[PDB]
């Protein structure tokens, strides 16, 4: 019942169960607690889209560039994602806008190729590199032109 | 197709292999998930049994195409989500060029609403001193190119194509991968026009894993027509 408070918050985070997330925090779960991949509940909150798990997470010192196994950080599922919300909220409390997945992927990279031009517009406010490269050398305009988006792409051009 | 809808959002992933290589007998295990949205998958892999005798590269392929994304233009040439949930069955046999081959057998499916990966693989004619079993490609992966012809002789897919493992020198060894892919139920189930899937991906090595492991990330999309 009070076992494995970190498995149990992991869970809700992925679950969007915002009233056991008060209760295992309030009751003294792990915030920044983390599996074998390294994934933690703010990554699975920034990935589902459950905002007010996010705000709550970051209130407790949740660590808002920690890393899984595949070099990711919140802000790169809430931006692959389109949680443009979440994406804001990452970038106000410190989210580093050019981490790299392991592919090289910046954030800017996942959100101009999936066709979420908010995010992209919020992500080159808050300093992203549009030049930045990933490891086959491309780059978020390339990316954008690969999968059809003009408008993101009209809009790389212009930094 | 339903099968596709069953894709919507993430999904986690098993997958098992039991392998022989010029007799010397192995076991893989892997998990993780994946977001056929963005042609994403995101595993790690274990060595159930002690050393892997092959080369991690080798078995990239053989360790779930349901998990390419389709763009809207190109979702009537999805067989593999089209065959789901009941399934399909996936026998590849790869030719490594001055070197033995690997013939495998897969089944994936849903076992519950984990989208799981069963392989049986058997290797043969390798040179114990040759790129495989002599630890010799790089651990590392390029961007290929993967074709699919409809295979209406079987209710499936025939696939030609090649890939390429960098070896420690500069040198290249080649990779002739032929596959054959078949429905497991007999619902109906969509026969592709020919098309390339474009791939990244990205190998890597967890810190507090002391098994031989391979830790992957892969993007994937069908990219067009021939």
């Amino acid at each position: 019942p009070g076992s494995d408070l970190g498995k149990k918050l992991l869970e809700a985070a992925r679950a969007g169960q915002d009233d056991e997330v008060r209760i295992l925090m309030a009751n003294g779960a792990d915030v920044n607690a983390a599996d074998d991949v390294g994934v933690t509940p703010l990554h699975l909150a920034a990935q589902r889209g459950h905002l007010e798990i996010v705000e709550v997470l970051l209130k407790y010192g949740a660590d808002v560039n920690a890393a899984d196994l595949w070099g990711q950080t919140p802000l790169h599922l809430a931006a692959t994602a389109g949680h443009l919300e979440i994406v804001e909220v990452l970038l106000k409390n410190g989210a580093d806008v050019n981490a790299r997945d392991n592919i090289g992927h910046t954030p800017l990279h996942l959100a101009a190729w999936a066709g979420h031009l908010e995010i992209v517009e919020v992500l080159l406010k808050y300093g992203a590199d549009v030049n930045a490269q990933d490891k086959f050398g491309k780059t978020p305009f390339d990316l954008a032109i690969d999968n059809g988006n003009e408008d993101i792409a009209e809009v790389l051009q212009k930094a | 197709s339903k099968g596709e809808e069953l894709f919507t959002g993430v999904v986690p992933i098993l997958v098992e292999l039991d392998g022989d290589v010029n007799g010397h007998k192995f076991s893989v295990s892997g998990e993780g998930e994946g977001d056929a949205t963005y042609g994403k998958l995101t595993l790690k892999f274990i060595c159930t049994t002690g050393k892997l005798p092959v080369p991690w590269p080798t078995l990239v392929t053989t360790l779930v195409q349901c998990f390419s994304r389709y763009p809207d233009h190109m979702k009537q040439h999805d067989f593999f989500k089209s065959a789901m949930p009941e399934g399909y069955v996936q026998e590849r046999t790869i030719f490594f060029k001055d070197d033995g081959n690997y013939k495998t057998r897969a089944e994936v499916k849903f076992e519950g609403d984990t989208l799981v990966n069963r392989i049986e693989l058997k290797g043969i004619d390798f040179k114990e001193d040759g790129n495989i079993l002599g630890h010799k490609l790089e651990y590392n992966y390029n961007s290929h190119n993967v074709y699919i012809m409809a295979d209406k002789q079987k209710n499936g897919i025939k696939v030609n194509f090649k890939i390429r493992h960098n070896i420690e020198d500069g040198s290249v060894q080649l990779a002739d991968h032929y596959q054959q892919n078949t429905p497991i139920g007999d619902g109906p189930v969509l026969l592709p026009d020919n098309h390339y899937l474009s791939t990244q991906s990205a190998l890597s090595k967890d810190p507090n894993e002391k098994r031989d492991h391979m830790v992957l990330l892969e993007f994937v999309t069908a990219a067009g027509i021939t």
